[PDB]
């Protein structure tokens, strides 16, 4: 039960290393 | 300002990849700016939303003279554009390469140069 | 370099077999893809060649 994190363009492969980055601040708080 | 496009926008972008990509090797090979506009003006952040300015600032990337550049903004196509960006980018990389190139053979001619004192001493 | 909509349809895909071989089909679709933009950036950089050599002689004079 969280919001939806914003993906922008930030597609996550299974199994992968990726990198999430959001100018928004908003998913600071949550984290 | 024409901005004709096909509607089938699926594989032309590979082209701007390829020249980004190209463009990547531009500043992995020949640092010329911070390569932080890269990072933030990344292509597949779908951030790009006008590819006709990316190839015009990778065309002024390049060391292109303004008679080029020139040359380049007469032309309307855009793939006509794009390849003669494309042209110019491979011009810039043949250009760097021979003069690393040279330059390397240089360092290595001195440096045998000063191993051949070395070891002329312990021939004498 | 599937595209996301690519993954997604891929996911849909329940059975392993059928989701495998939509990822092989993927890969059919990618090295197709890979090769005619090689084709082409090797046709127009054999064209820029197509440029005398002595063009790059000239730029050894200079």
């Amino acid at each position: 039960h969280l919001p939806l994190i914003a993906i922008t363009r930030n597609p996550v492969f299974p199994r992968f290393i990726k990198i999430i980055e959001v100018k928004n601040k908003k998913l600071v708080e949550l984290l | 300002v024409v901005h004709e496009d096909f509607q089938v926008t699926e594989e032309v972008k590979a082209l701007t990849a390829e020249i980004v990509k190209t463009i990547r090797d531009i500043i992995a090979l020949n640092p010329l700016y911070r390569e932080s506009v890269l990072q933030m003006m990344q292509a597949g952040q779908r951030v790009v939303d006008n590819p006709i300015y990316l190839s015009d600032m990778g065309a002024a990337l390049t060391g292109a003279e303004s008679h080029e550049l020139q040359d380049v903004l007469e032309e309307t196509n855009i793939p006509k554009r794009l390849y003669k960006a494309l042209s110019l980018l491979k011009k810039e990389f043949e250009l760097s390469k021979l003069q690393q190139r040279l330059g390397r053979e240089v360092e290595e001619k001195i440096k045998q140069t000063h191993r051949k004192f070395l070891l002329q001493e312990q021939l004498k």
